[PDB]
Protein backbone atom coordinates (compact mmCIF):
# COMPACT_ATOMS: atom_id res chain seq x y z
CA UNK A 1 0.00 0.00 0.00
CA UNK A 2 1.12 3.71 -0.05
CA UNK A 3 0.77 6.52 2.62
CA UNK A 4 -1.66 9.03 3.49
CA UNK A 5 1.12 11.45 4.15
CA UNK A 6 1.96 11.44 0.92
CA UNK A 7 -0.57 12.68 -1.35
CA UNK B 1 60.78 -18.72 12.19
CA UNK B 2 63.15 -17.31 15.37
CA UNK B 3 64.08 -14.11 13.21
CA UNK B 4 60.35 -13.05 13.79
CA UNK B 5 60.83 -13.38 17.38
CA UNK B 6 63.99 -11.62 17.51
CA UNK B 7 62.20 -8.70 15.42
CA UNK B 8 59.59 -8.46 18.04
CA UNK B 9 62.00 -8.13 20.92
CA UNK B 10 64.24 -5.57 18.51
CA UNK B 11 61.30 -3.09 18.04
CA UNK B 12 60.30 -3.43 21.99
CA UNK B 13 63.93 -1.97 23.07
CA UNK B 14 63.41 0.93 21.19
CA UNK B 15 59.75 1.60 20.95
CA UNK B 16 58.97 1.38 24.56
CA UNK B 17 60.16 3.21 27.29
CA UNK B 18 59.96 2.68 31.12
CA UNK B 19 57.79 5.60 31.57
CA UNK B 20 55.44 4.46 28.16
CA UNK B 21 54.34 1.64 30.80
CA UNK B 22 52.61 3.97 32.94
CA UNK B 23 50.80 5.88 30.10
CA UNK B 24 49.30 2.49 28.77
CA UNK B 25 45.56 1.67 28.84
CA UNK B 26 44.15 -1.62 29.72
CA UNK B 27 41.46 -2.27 26.55
CA UNK B 28 40.58 -5.59 27.95
CA UNK B 29 41.48 -9.51 28.53
CA UNK B 30 41.93 -12.04 25.40
CA UNK B 31 41.21 -15.50 25.50
CA UNK B 32 42.10 -15.06 29.50
CA UNK B 33 45.39 -15.43 29.04
CA UNK B 34 46.25 -11.81 27.44
CA UNK B 35 45.77 -8.39 28.15
CA UNK B 36 45.44 -6.06 25.17
CA UNK B 37 46.93 -2.63 25.65
CA UNK B 38 47.26 0.54 23.99
CA UNK B 39 49.61 3.17 23.71
CA UNK B 40 49.18 6.57 22.68
CA UNK B 41 51.92 9.13 22.91
CA UNK B 42 53.07 11.93 20.91
CA UNK B 43 52.20 10.68 16.83
CA UNK B 44 52.63 7.36 18.28
CA UNK B 45 49.64 5.28 18.50
CA UNK B 46 50.10 1.62 19.01
CA UNK B 47 48.37 -2.13 20.26
CA UNK B 48 50.54 -3.84 22.52
CA UNK B 49 49.78 -7.78 23.34
CA UNK B 50 50.54 -8.55 27.26
CA UNK B 51 51.06 -12.48 28.18
CA UNK B 52 49.37 -11.84 31.96
CA UNK B 53 51.33 -14.62 33.42
CA UNK B 54 55.05 -14.31 32.01
CA UNK B 55 54.44 -9.98 32.65
CA UNK B 56 53.23 -10.89 36.35
CA UNK B 57 56.30 -13.47 36.65
CA UNK B 58 58.63 -11.10 35.59
CA UNK B 59 57.41 -7.93 37.99
CA UNK B 60 57.67 -11.14 41.04
CA UNK B 61 60.52 -12.49 39.72
CA UNK B 62 62.84 -9.38 39.48
CA UNK B 63 61.11 -8.44 43.07
CA UNK B 64 62.51 -11.38 44.93
CA UNK B 65 66.27 -11.46 43.27
CA UNK B 66 66.48 -7.48 44.58
CA UNK B 67 65.33 -8.10 47.92
CA UNK B 68 65.09 -11.38 49.33
CA UNK B 69 68.28 -12.39 51.88
CA UNK B 70 68.31 -16.15 50.87
CA UNK B 71 68.06 -18.03 54.70
CA UNK B 72 72.05 -19.33 55.92
CA UNK B 73 73.66 -22.62 57.74
CA UNK B 74 75.73 -20.54 60.67
CA UNK B 75 78.92 -23.02 59.92
CA UNK B 76 80.18 -25.28 63.47
CA UNK B 77 83.72 -24.82 61.58
CA UNK B 78 84.70 -21.71 59.47
CA UNK B 79 86.19 -22.61 56.14
CA UNK B 80 88.76 -20.79 54.24
CA UNK B 81 89.09 -19.68 50.57
CA UNK B 82 91.93 -18.70 48.26
CA UNK B 83 91.35 -16.44 45.04
CA UNK B 84 93.74 -13.23 43.56
CA UNK B 85 89.47 -11.38 42.11
CA UNK B 86 89.76 -10.48 46.50
CA UNK B 87 88.77 -7.24 45.80
CA UNK B 88 85.57 -8.13 44.12
CA UNK B 89 84.61 -9.75 47.85
CA UNK B 90 80.04 -6.57 47.76
CA UNK B 91 77.36 -7.19 50.36
CA UNK B 92 75.82 -9.67 48.05
CA UNK B 93 77.53 -12.37 49.13
CA UNK B 94 75.15 -11.76 52.21
CA UNK B 95 72.33 -11.46 50.13
CA UNK B 96 73.07 -14.60 49.10
CA UNK B 97 73.06 -16.38 52.40
CA UNK B 98 77.33 -16.07 52.27
CA UNK B 99 77.87 -14.32 56.16
CA UNK B 100 82.12 -13.58 55.78
CA UNK B 101 85.05 -12.40 57.95
CA UNK B 102 87.22 -10.27 55.66
CA UNK B 103 94.72 -14.80 50.45
CA UNK B 104 92.75 -14.77 53.69
CA UNK B 105 89.26 -15.49 53.25
CA UNK B 106 86.61 -16.72 55.82
CA UNK B 107 83.30 -18.67 55.15
CA UNK B 108 80.99 -18.00 58.42
CA UNK B 109 77.68 -18.71 56.67
CA UNK B 110 76.65 -21.10 53.58
CA UNK B 111 73.36 -20.79 51.98
CA UNK B 112 70.58 -23.70 53.15
CA UNK B 113 67.12 -25.03 51.46
CA UNK B 114 65.26 -28.19 52.36
CA UNK B 115 65.59 -28.75 48.42
CA UNK B 116 69.06 -28.54 47.48
CA UNK B 117 72.60 -28.52 48.80
CA UNK B 118 75.17 -25.85 48.43
CA UNK B 119 78.42 -25.45 48.62
CA UNK B 120 81.87 -23.86 47.04
CA UNK B 121 81.20 -24.01 43.67
CA UNK B 122 78.32 -22.04 43.92
CA UNK B 123 80.10 -19.40 46.05
CA UNK B 124 83.09 -19.40 42.90
CA UNK B 125 80.03 -19.08 40.44
CA UNK B 126 78.50 -16.11 42.21
CA UNK B 127 82.21 -14.38 42.47
CA UNK B 128 82.37 -15.54 38.31
CA UNK B 129 78.38 -13.87 37.63
CA UNK B 130 79.84 -10.05 38.69
CA UNK B 131 82.74 -10.42 36.49
CA UNK B 132 80.02 -10.81 34.32
CA UNK B 133 75.47 -2.47 35.40
CA UNK B 134 72.99 -3.10 38.49
CA UNK B 135 75.17 -6.18 40.85
CA UNK B 136 72.99 -5.54 43.89
CA UNK B 137 69.91 -8.29 42.05
CA UNK B 138 72.83 -10.54 40.85
CA UNK B 139 72.38 -14.23 42.22
CA UNK B 140 74.13 -17.92 42.11
CA UNK B 141 71.84 -20.19 39.41
CA UNK B 142 70.87 -22.55 42.75
CA UNK B 143 69.17 -19.16 44.02
CA UNK B 144 68.16 -17.57 40.54
CA UNK B 145 66.15 -20.62 39.80
CA UNK B 146 64.31 -21.31 42.83
CA UNK B 147 62.89 -17.23 42.18
CA UNK B 148 62.30 -18.44 39.00
CA UNK B 149 60.11 -21.24 40.33
CA UNK B 150 58.49 -18.95 43.16
CA UNK B 151 57.60 -16.39 40.52
CA UNK B 152 55.92 -18.54 38.52
CA UNK B 153 54.09 -20.63 41.33
CA UNK B 154 52.58 -17.79 42.76
CA UNK B 155 51.95 -15.56 39.48
CA UNK B 156 48.83 -15.14 37.89
CA UNK B 157 47.70 -18.16 36.12
CA UNK B 158 46.61 -18.28 32.28
CA UNK B 159 42.80 -18.71 32.14
CA UNK B 160 42.24 -16.66 35.18
CA UNK B 161 39.57 -13.89 34.47
CA UNK B 162 40.93 -10.36 35.46
CA UNK B 163 39.30 -7.12 35.73
CA UNK B 164 40.60 -3.72 34.51
CA UNK B 165 42.32 -3.16 38.55
CA UNK B 166 44.48 -5.74 37.93
CA UNK B 167 45.39 -5.94 34.37
CA UNK B 168 46.10 -1.98 35.04
CA UNK B 169 48.52 -2.75 38.05
CA UNK B 170 50.16 -5.95 35.68
CA UNK B 171 51.13 -3.65 32.53
CA UNK B 172 52.24 -0.19 34.55
CA UNK B 173 54.32 -2.70 37.39
CA UNK B 174 56.41 -3.65 34.32
CA UNK B 175 57.80 0.73 33.72
CA UNK B 176 59.45 -0.51 37.25
CA UNK B 177 62.10 -2.88 35.80
CA UNK B 178 64.58 -2.53 33.22
CA UNK B 179 63.61 -3.79 29.38
CA UNK B 180 61.20 -6.54 31.06
CA UNK B 181 61.09 -8.04 27.35
CA UNK B 182 61.01 -12.17 28.92
CA UNK B 183 60.18 -13.47 31.79
CA UNK B 184 62.83 -15.64 33.95
CA UNK B 185 62.56 -18.53 31.56
CA UNK B 186 62.62 -16.72 28.35
CA UNK B 187 59.27 -16.42 27.20
CA UNK B 188 57.95 -12.70 26.04
CA UNK B 189 55.64 -10.90 28.21
CA UNK B 190 54.21 -8.43 25.66
CA UNK B 191 54.81 -7.86 21.92
CA UNK B 192 53.70 -5.13 19.52
CA UNK B 193 49.85 -5.92 18.06
CA UNK B 194 49.57 -2.86 15.48
CA UNK B 195 50.11 0.51 14.96
CA UNK B 196 46.77 3.38 14.63
CA UNK B 197 48.06 5.42 12.11
CA UNK B 198 45.27 6.57 9.62
CA UNK B 199 42.25 4.65 10.12
CA UNK B 200 39.27 6.52 8.73
CA UNK B 201 36.19 5.47 10.77
CA UNK B 202 33.16 6.33 10.43
CA UNK B 203 32.09 9.82 10.49
CA UNK B 204 28.33 10.53 8.58
CA UNK B 205 27.15 11.57 12.13
CA UNK B 206 28.90 14.48 12.23
CA UNK B 207 28.66 15.50 8.11
CA UNK B 208 26.37 18.24 6.89
CA UNK C 1 0.33 -3.36 17.77
CA UNK C 2 0.51 -2.38 14.00
CA UNK C 3 0.97 -4.46 11.09
CA UNK C 4 3.06 -2.72 8.32
CA UNK C 5 0.87 -3.21 4.93
CA UNK C 6 2.90 -0.30 3.49
CA UNK C 7 5.01 -1.07 0.55
CA UNK C 8 7.95 1.28 1.32
CA UNK C 9 8.95 -0.32 3.97
CA UNK C 10 9.43 -3.76 2.69
CA UNK C 11 11.21 -2.76 -0.09
CA UNK C 12 13.71 -0.97 2.49
CA UNK C 13 13.66 -4.37 4.49
CA UNK C 14 14.19 -6.41 0.73
CA UNK C 15 17.22 -4.51 0.05
CA UNK C 16 19.13 -4.65 3.27
CA UNK C 17 18.16 -8.75 3.00
CA UNK C 18 19.72 -8.28 0.03
CA UNK C 19 23.22 -6.63 1.47
CA UNK C 20 23.49 -9.45 3.94
CA UNK C 21 26.76 -10.85 4.27
CA UNK C 22 26.45 -14.51 5.95
CA UNK C 23 30.25 -15.08 7.36
CA UNK C 24 30.35 -11.70 8.49
CA UNK C 25 27.32 -12.05 10.52
CA UNK C 26 28.16 -15.27 11.89
CA UNK C 27 31.59 -13.31 13.54
CA UNK C 28 29.26 -10.77 15.09
CA UNK C 29 26.29 -13.20 16.28
CA UNK C 30 29.37 -15.12 18.18
CA UNK C 31 31.26 -12.47 19.08
CA UNK C 32 33.18 -12.35 22.51
CA UNK C 33 33.42 -8.68 23.72
CA UNK C 34 36.92 -7.58 24.77
CA UNK C 35 36.88 -3.86 24.78
CA UNK C 36 37.01 0.30 23.82
CA UNK C 37 40.08 0.33 21.84
CA UNK C 38 39.12 4.51 20.71
CA UNK C 39 36.47 6.24 22.21
CA UNK C 40 37.02 9.30 19.80
CA UNK C 41 37.88 7.05 16.19
CA UNK C 42 35.04 4.67 17.93
CA UNK C 43 36.91 1.48 17.85
CA UNK C 44 36.03 -1.58 19.83
CA UNK C 45 38.08 -5.11 19.83
CA UNK C 46 36.26 -8.58 19.61
CA UNK C 47 37.26 -11.97 19.68
CA UNK C 48 35.78 -14.51 17.54
CA UNK C 49 36.85 -18.05 17.97
CA UNK C 50 40.75 -17.97 17.00
CA UNK C 51 40.57 -14.20 15.69
CA UNK C 52 40.91 -11.04 17.58
CA UNK C 53 38.99 -8.05 15.25
CA UNK C 54 39.21 -4.29 15.83
CA UNK C 55 35.39 -3.19 14.69
CA UNK C 56 34.39 0.11 14.29
CA UNK C 57 31.45 0.76 16.05
CA UNK C 58 30.04 3.87 14.88
CA UNK C 59 29.68 1.88 11.55
CA UNK C 60 28.03 -1.46 13.37
CA UNK C 61 25.73 0.86 15.60
CA UNK C 62 24.51 2.92 12.04
CA UNK C 63 23.47 -0.35 10.51
CA UNK C 64 22.15 -1.49 13.87
CA UNK C 65 19.95 1.03 14.88
CA UNK C 66 18.62 1.39 10.81
CA UNK C 67 17.68 -2.25 10.82
CA UNK C 68 15.95 -1.67 14.43
CA UNK C 69 14.05 1.21 12.78
CA UNK C 70 13.19 -0.54 10.10
CA UNK C 71 11.78 -3.61 12.00
CA UNK C 72 9.77 -1.46 14.42
CA UNK C 73 8.36 1.66 11.82
CA UNK C 74 5.46 3.03 13.46
CA UNK C 75 5.32 0.62 16.70
CA UNK C 76 7.96 2.57 18.70
CA UNK C 77 8.19 3.22 22.17
CA UNK C 78 9.04 7.10 23.38
CA UNK C 79 11.81 8.96 25.29
CA UNK C 80 9.80 11.42 27.13
CA UNK C 81 12.48 14.53 26.72
CA UNK C 82 10.43 16.92 28.95
CA UNK C 83 10.54 17.66 32.66
CA UNK C 84 8.93 19.84 35.68
CA UNK C 85 11.64 22.60 34.32
CA UNK C 86 10.17 24.21 31.24
CA UNK C 87 13.97 25.78 31.01
CA UNK C 88 15.38 22.45 29.73
CA UNK C 89 12.67 22.25 27.06
CA UNK C 90 14.49 21.34 23.33
CA UNK C 91 13.54 23.94 20.56
CA UNK C 92 14.38 23.72 17.15
CA UNK C 93 15.30 27.34 16.62
CA UNK C 94 17.82 27.43 19.61
CA UNK C 95 19.40 23.87 17.98
CA UNK C 96 19.59 25.78 14.73
CA UNK C 97 21.64 28.37 15.82
CA UNK C 98 24.53 26.30 16.15
CA UNK C 99 24.80 26.40 12.35
CA UNK C 100 26.39 29.87 11.29
CA UNK C 101 25.55 29.22 7.86
CA UNK C 102 21.79 29.41 8.47
CA UNK C 103 22.80 33.44 9.17
CA UNK C 104 19.17 34.71 9.12
CA UNK C 105 16.25 33.86 11.39
CA UNK C 106 14.30 32.59 7.79
CA UNK C 107 16.60 30.04 6.85
CA UNK C 108 16.28 28.48 10.25
CA UNK C 109 12.35 29.31 10.44
CA UNK C 110 12.60 27.27 6.61
CA UNK C 111 13.76 23.86 8.21
CA UNK C 112 11.64 24.22 10.71
CA UNK C 113 8.63 24.75 8.99
CA UNK C 114 9.18 21.31 6.55
CA UNK C 115 9.80 19.45 9.54
CA UNK C 116 6.74 20.84 11.71
CA UNK C 117 4.00 20.86 8.60
CA UNK C 118 5.14 16.64 8.63
CA UNK C 119 4.60 16.28 12.44
CA UNK C 120 1.35 13.90 12.10
CA UNK C 121 3.37 11.15 10.40
CA UNK C 122 7.16 11.57 12.38
CA UNK C 123 4.60 10.99 15.37
CA UNK C 124 2.84 8.27 13.89
CA UNK C 125 5.56 6.50 12.32
CA UNK C 126 8.43 7.22 14.35
CA UNK C 127 7.42 8.62 17.39
CA UNK C 128 9.76 11.68 16.96
CA UNK C 129 7.05 14.53 18.85
CA UNK C 130 6.86 17.75 18.10
CA UNK C 131 4.72 20.23 19.90
CA UNK C 132 4.58 24.04 19.88
CA UNK C 133 3.91 26.13 23.29
CA UNK C 134 2.29 29.28 21.63
CA UNK C 135 0.21 30.27 18.84
CA UNK C 136 0.48 27.44 15.67
CA UNK C 137 2.58 29.61 13.30
CA UNK C 138 5.19 30.32 15.72
CA UNK C 139 8.29 28.00 14.73
CA UNK C 140 10.58 29.62 17.03
CA UNK C 141 8.54 27.94 19.77
CA UNK C 142 8.55 24.61 18.19
CA UNK C 143 9.76 21.78 20.59
CA UNK C 144 11.02 18.35 21.05
CA UNK C 145 9.02 16.40 23.43
CA UNK C 146 9.62 12.74 22.55
CA UNK C 147 11.74 10.43 20.42
CA UNK C 148 12.00 7.08 18.87
CA UNK C 149 13.00 4.50 22.26
CA UNK C 150 14.96 2.00 19.75
CA UNK C 151 16.52 -0.24 22.72
CA UNK C 152 15.75 -1.02 26.00
CA UNK C 153 18.54 0.45 28.45
CA UNK C 154 19.56 2.83 25.86
CA UNK C 155 18.89 6.34 26.07
CA UNK C 156 20.86 8.22 23.18
CA UNK C 157 23.17 11.59 23.80
CA UNK C 158 21.49 14.42 22.79
CA UNK C 159 24.90 16.31 21.31
CA UNK C 160 24.15 15.42 18.09
CA UNK C 161 20.32 17.16 18.52
CA UNK C 162 21.62 20.26 16.03
CA UNK C 163 22.82 18.00 13.08
CA UNK C 164 19.73 15.50 13.04
CA UNK C 165 17.40 18.43 12.84
CA UNK C 166 19.38 20.59 10.29
CA UNK C 167 19.61 16.83 8.29
CA UNK C 168 15.64 16.42 8.44
CA UNK C 169 15.41 19.86 7.23
CA UNK C 170 17.65 19.66 4.36
CA UNK C 171 18.72 16.18 3.74
CA UNK C 172 15.69 14.01 3.44
CA UNK C 173 13.81 14.16 0.25
CA UNK C 174 10.52 14.67 1.72
CA UNK C 175 9.18 14.65 -1.84
CA UNK C 176 9.63 10.70 -2.49
CA UNK C 177 7.63 8.33 0.13
CA UNK C 178 10.14 5.86 0.52
CA UNK C 179 13.33 8.08 0.02
CA UNK C 180 11.82 10.26 2.88
CA UNK C 181 10.42 7.28 5.17
CA UNK C 182 14.46 5.60 4.10
CA UNK C 183 16.19 9.08 5.32
CA UNK C 184 13.87 9.69 8.63
CA UNK C 185 15.56 5.74 9.58
CA UNK C 186 18.80 7.42 8.50
CA UNK C 187 18.95 10.08 10.53
CA UNK C 188 17.42 8.13 13.44
CA UNK C 189 20.11 5.78 13.45
CA UNK C 190 22.86 8.84 13.10
CA UNK C 191 21.58 10.29 16.27
CA UNK C 192 21.61 7.23 18.39
CA UNK C 193 25.13 6.39 17.16
CA UNK C 194 27.02 6.67 21.05
CA UNK C 195 28.77 10.13 20.49
CA UNK C 196 33.16 10.49 19.74
CA UNK C 197 34.75 10.94 22.75
CA UNK C 198 38.27 12.69 21.89
CA UNK C 199 41.21 12.21 23.94
CA UNK C 200 42.23 13.91 26.70
CA UNK C 201 45.81 13.91 28.35
CA UNK C 202 45.54 12.95 31.95
CA UNK C 203 49.22 13.47 32.43
CA UNK C 204 49.07 17.40 31.46
CA UNK C 205 49.25 19.01 34.79
CA UNK C 206 47.81 22.07 32.50
CA UNK C 207 44.29 20.77 32.09
CA UNK C 208 42.19 21.31 34.74
CA UNK C 209 41.17 19.12 38.12
CA UNK C 210 37.51 19.20 36.87
CA UNK C 211 37.80 18.38 33.02
CA UNK C 212 39.64 15.08 33.87
CA UNK C 213 37.28 13.42 35.75
CA UNK C 214 34.87 14.42 33.36
CA UNK C 215 36.75 12.61 30.54
CA UNK C 216 37.18 9.57 32.53
CA UNK C 217 33.67 10.00 33.66
CA UNK C 218 32.75 9.68 29.63
CA UNK C 219 35.31 7.25 28.70
CA UNK C 220 34.00 4.71 31.36
CA UNK C 221 29.84 5.82 30.54
CA UNK C 222 31.23 4.53 26.74
CA UNK C 223 32.73 1.53 27.89
CA UNK C 224 29.64 0.50 30.29
CA UNK C 225 27.53 1.39 27.38
CA UNK C 226 29.20 -0.84 24.72
CA UNK C 227 29.64 -3.80 27.26
CA UNK C 228 26.34 -3.83 28.98
CA UNK C 229 23.96 -2.93 26.48
CA UNK C 230 24.90 -2.30 22.53
CA UNK C 231 27.59 -5.59 22.09
CA UNK C 232 24.74 -7.67 23.47
CA UNK C 233 22.47 -6.05 21.13
CA UNK C 234 24.85 -6.69 18.17
CA UNK C 235 25.15 -10.09 19.54
CA UNK C 236 21.26 -11.02 19.39
CA UNK C 237 20.16 -9.62 16.00
CA UNK C 238 23.10 -7.68 14.33
CA UNK C 239 22.87 -8.51 10.30
CA UNK C 240 26.03 -7.86 8.63
CA UNK C 241 25.78 -5.89 5.23
CA UNK C 242 28.88 -6.09 2.65
CA UNK C 243 29.76 -3.47 2.82
CA UNK C 244 30.80 -2.75 6.29
CA UNK C 245 33.83 -5.45 5.39
CA UNK C 246 35.94 -2.70 5.28
CA UNK C 247 35.16 -1.60 9.17
CA UNK C 248 35.96 -5.00 11.00
CA UNK C 249 39.53 -5.93 11.18
CA UNK C 250 41.52 -9.35 11.72
CA UNK C 251 44.54 -7.64 13.56
CA UNK C 252 45.87 -11.29 16.02
CA UNK C 253 45.63 -15.14 15.55
CA UNK C 254 45.53 -17.94 18.29
CA UNK C 255 47.50 -20.04 16.43
CA UNK C 256 50.30 -17.45 15.47
CA UNK C 257 50.38 -15.67 18.72
CA UNK C 258 50.77 -18.94 20.33
CA UNK C 259 53.93 -19.59 18.34
CA UNK C 260 55.04 -16.61 20.16
CA UNK C 261 53.86 -16.72 23.39
CA UNK C 262 54.97 -20.26 25.16
CA UNK C 263 54.38 -21.54 28.54
CA UNK C 264 57.79 -20.84 31.25
MG1 LIG D 1 31.63 -18.37 14.05
ZN1 LIG E 1 55.79 -19.19 34.76
ZN1 LIG F 1 58.48 -17.94 33.05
Amino acid sequence: TRSKFFN
Amino acid sequence: ELEDFEQGEKYLTLTVSKNDFKKMEVVGQFNLGFIIVTRKVDNKYDLFIVDQHASDEKYNFETLQAVTVFKSQKLIIPQPVELSELVVLLPVFEKNGFKLKISRVKLLSLPTSKQTLFDLGDFNELIHLIKELRRDNIRCSKIRSMFAMRACRSSIMIGKPLNKKTMTRVVHNLSELDKPWNCPHGRPTMRHLMELRDWSSFSKDYEI
Amino acid sequence: RVNVNLTSIKKLREKVDDSIHRELTDIFANLNYVGVVDEERRLAAIQHDLKLFLIDYGSVCYELFYQIGLTDFANFGKINLQSTNVSDDIVLYNLLSEFDELNDDASKEKIISKIWDMSSMLNEYYSIELVNDGLDNDLKSVKLKSLPLLLKGYIPSLVKLPFFIYRLGKEVDWEDEQECLDGILREIALLYIPDMVPKVDTSDASLSEDEKAQFINRKEHISSLLEHVLFPCIKRRFLAPRHILKDVVEIANLPDLYKVFERC
